[PDB]
């Protein structure tokens, strides 16, 4: 029943300001911790960012550490993720999905359970 | 990243054992290592989490494993439908979270 | 002790913060036994209550506390100059008598709650 | 500050672990002039030893707490989703009433002067 | 609790000083009901002084806290093995009696004050 | 007004211990904090040190961190930087400047205000 | 360091704009770029601070600007005497804290 | 007195775990801390690891950081060196010595004052 | 790592100066370096220890001593039985400890 579907892709320039929001509908979503992982057309996975149930704690790899930032609305069941100055590198497939961590009172989530139909991207 | 074997093959009905290897600072300190099957076109599934445990609906087929610093991914009963790229997830601490293998092509 | 105590009290609220201990350690110590014993619980309540609201927020054992609540310029428009270096801590307690509560319930809910419960998840990654 | 006191009382653990500053902002305030005098001092007494505990671990001015103490499954083999999803405080305590001292215990020996002890050598390295 | 106590009395210093725990927890608990209500009180009074010097110091909440308060071998020319090794804390209480009030007055003047103005300052960067 | 008056500059060999002191005055010296900035004689400003209105917070760059040190004396009014084992590239006019920082109670000070004559050091 | 173009030209009365680029973690993520005059022989001197901000004294035809990672100095009414070289310097956190870029040589 | 003899050491192949152990005796082993210090058969020394008097605190240089486990049992005044992943590069005679560091209660022992026999290690 | 002389030389009876250079973060910011003799065949001994301090046992005839960022082993009255490799180590702070340098070959 868990339906993640993604929106605001698209195409854009090098220095653009790209927004995403990833729905999410049929569990509680504010009980779970939403992570971004993006696929280059001819590579494999790479995990972007992480936020957590909440929506207080948000941690991002190197590469976009200073350039992406995840948040989520919990009443309207909506991750986002805003990238500015988005280089070459960052073309691919971004997927919305749901796991990567919990609060020290649930059990270890240390895996992505839930995921995004995704959404195309080329700087 | 991890390291992982980029095609492997297998006869149907026959089984396959898909490896990973990765450093000691995440395999080989945290028992989070989960795989996930991917069709083209579509999006990643979680076949397995936790290195041996499972996500409910998925077919006992699929089973995981762990040694030292070396990850595997036992599918037994291989199905013309398990043609699919299969990745690894291993957690590597705090500073830097979930670092991915490059994909395996099964092919039947 | 007692010397100095509120010495600052007419000074600028920069130079009465550095007088701090001196008002701190000044807060703490036949019907006549017993009216005089109250007083002495009673200071001892207070001396806890103000420690109590140091432990909700995240101020404990600390005389100068920095803490994540933004400042609303509704509570108060003034400079740094105009507070610091121009301003007494009776003029700057007139004013915000009005709005103490408010800075107090954002003291005590979100940001200490928040900080505390996000500590609680970070240690467990 | 009464208000919303034991509110979650009947909630669940992880509920009721949100509210923690609701309760302790209320364990701190002719013979009925002494009567009533010594229950106030009670309180402040009881309120203390809380707090002396709180301060011989590593716990002093928090409301949450995290340790260095292994859980034993001896104390309790439950999960956690079957302790703070499905389960409430006074369950909770009462079933680890039988184990509290020595979870106090290893609480106050072990763990916080061997740490105490550790910061004591690292800083003079 | 009382088992133990004060029982490194005639321990060395080093020795005596992995029981803190012992004495800190047995310092809190018709005119008999008035005068025992009043060293009820008064037992409450001492903690919290004490307290008090812990926490405008930079120990609050610790029973071993280590200082920016360079020693000065005027207060004491004795090695450390003349002290924590071959010394109990009644000797060192009896000698250094006569300078614990400068002692006091560093630790609350310039360490913590000066730290935690540095402290206020390093935060607004 | 504001007069800033270094001194102390002049020759070393590599290795040396050179001991600069800026004179302050026109203002009030203790309530501003001061930084060292250089200037090789082909190159532009750099950064060197900078040091709080107390005198108890300073900072340096990592080229600079564990030879340098910068000092305050309010009475006196008076900047001090004592530079040891002095290299090849410290070659440069050092200016004694108000400004770099202040205390939470201050507006931002960001900048250097007001700036010295400077003082020729040649390794 | 912050990158400057070397140098600029400007006829008098007309009005020169130099740039100046930096790091995201830099400019584009702290409100304080200054730009300092220095003439050949004299120390610098602080035309602005706060990006748009003139200490006193100094004349309105000086203007600052930001833009993402960027800052400019716009000089209008170009005098004799403004021919000086033109540093930046911009906060760059707490590890580091000041950086300069090379210097504009402006000629009229 | 001081008598500190090493066992458990022999021949190992890549990827070994091979456990050394130092037995103590002639004096107090609870009362001082532990070291182990390598020398390869054509170098010098090269310090290992440290552990404290109450094997509470261990310290590993970063080339064995994550492989080398130091360790003691103050009853049976026996140090232990644990290490897995064995490589290449850690062929050497291995020492067990008394000292590196102290408690803040003691005077400084940034030195290793009583040495083992050795015990070679050949990867 | 410490730089110390390969090797050096002197007759019995002269006086031999060995030699150890080391970065400012060690030898310079804390006092605290020690000098160790391993003849051929067995481990290590604590000539000095603190620059100056020498371990009980030990003759007279070892002192050390410091200058900036180099310190010095001073060999005096050598004897046939001094022809061992000399050992540095100096305390290098939390995130490294214990540094060495190279053996100096001493004989006579
Ligand atoms: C009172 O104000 C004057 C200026 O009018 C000032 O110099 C003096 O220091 C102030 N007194 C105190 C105690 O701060
Ligand atoms: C400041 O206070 C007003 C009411 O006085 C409130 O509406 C406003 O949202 C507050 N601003 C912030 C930033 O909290
Ligand atoms: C801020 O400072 C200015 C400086 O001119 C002063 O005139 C003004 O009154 C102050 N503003 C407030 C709101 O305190
Ligand atoms: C708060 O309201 C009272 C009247 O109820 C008024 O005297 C006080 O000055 C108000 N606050 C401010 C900042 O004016
Ligand atoms: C009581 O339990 C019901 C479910 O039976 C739940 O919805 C409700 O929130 C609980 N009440 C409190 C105060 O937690
Ligand atoms: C748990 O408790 C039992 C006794 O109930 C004890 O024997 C056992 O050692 C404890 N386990 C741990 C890991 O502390
Ligand atoms: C843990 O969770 C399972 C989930 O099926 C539940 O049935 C079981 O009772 C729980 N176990 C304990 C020991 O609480
Ligand atoms: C502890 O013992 C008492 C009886 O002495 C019993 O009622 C209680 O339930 C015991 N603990 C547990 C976890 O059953
Ligand atoms: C008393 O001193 C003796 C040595 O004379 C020592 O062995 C003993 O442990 C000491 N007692 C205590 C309680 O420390
Ligand atoms: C130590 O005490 C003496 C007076 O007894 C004092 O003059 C001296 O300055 C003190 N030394 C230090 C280093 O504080
Ligand atoms: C320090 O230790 C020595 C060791 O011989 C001892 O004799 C001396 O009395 C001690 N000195 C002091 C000042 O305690
Ligand atoms: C301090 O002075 C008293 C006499 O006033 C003396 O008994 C005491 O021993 C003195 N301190 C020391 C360290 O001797």
């Amino acid at each position: 029943e868990v339906q993640l579907v993604e929106t605001g892709g698209g195409l854009v320039q090098p220095g653009g300001s790209l927004k995403l929001s990833c729905r999410a509908s049929g569990y509680t979503f504010s009980s779970f911790a939403m992570s971004w992982v993006r696929q280059a057309p001819g590579k494999g996975l790479e995990w972007v960012s992480l936020i957590n149930d909440r929506g207080g704690l948000t941690f991002y790899v190197d590469s976009v550490k200073g350039r992406f930032t995840i948040s989520r609305d919990n009443s309207k069941n909506t991750l986002s993720l805003q990238m500015h100055s988005l280089r070459d590198g960052d073309t691919a497939v971004y997927y919305c999905a749901t796991g990567g961590m919990s609060s020290a009172l649930q059990s270890s989530k240390y895996y992505f359970d839930f995921w995004g139909q995704g959404a195309l991207v080329t700087v | 990243a991890l390291t992982q074997p980029p095609s492997v093959s297998g006869s149907p009905g026959q089984s396959v054992t898909i490896s990973c290897t990765g450093t000691s600072s995440d395999i080989g300190s945290y028992n989070y290592v989960s795989w996930y099957q991917q069709h083209p076109g579509k999006a990643p599934k979680l076949m397995i989490y936790d290195v041996t445990q499972r996500p409910s609906g998925v077919s006992d087929r699929f089973s995981g494993s762990k040694s030292g610093n070396t990850a595997s991914l036992t599918i037994s009963g291989l199905q013309a439908d398990d043609e699919a790229d299969y990745y690894c997830s291993a957690y590597a601490g705090r500073q830097t979270f979930y670092i991915f293998g490059g994909g395996t092509r099964l092919t039947v | 002790v007692f010397l100095g105590f509120l010495g600052a009290a007419g000074s600028t609220m920069g130079a009465a913060s550095m007088t701090l201990t001196v008002q701190a350690r000044n807060l703490l110590s036949t019907v006549w036994g017993i009216k005089q014993l109250q007083a002495r619980v009673l200071a001892v309540e207070r001396y806890l209550r103000d420690q109590q609201l140091l432990g909700i927020w995240g101020c404990s054992g600390k005389l100068i506390c920095c803490t994540n609540v933004p400042w609303n310029s509704s509570w108060s428009n003034r400079n740094l100059s105009e507070i610091w270096d121009n301003m007494t801590w009776l003029q700057w307690d007139k004013e915000i008598s009005n709005y103490t509560q408010i800075i107090y319930g954002l003291l005590e809910e979100s940001q200490n709650q928040q900080e505390k419960n996000e500590q609680d998840l970070l240690a467990l990654d």
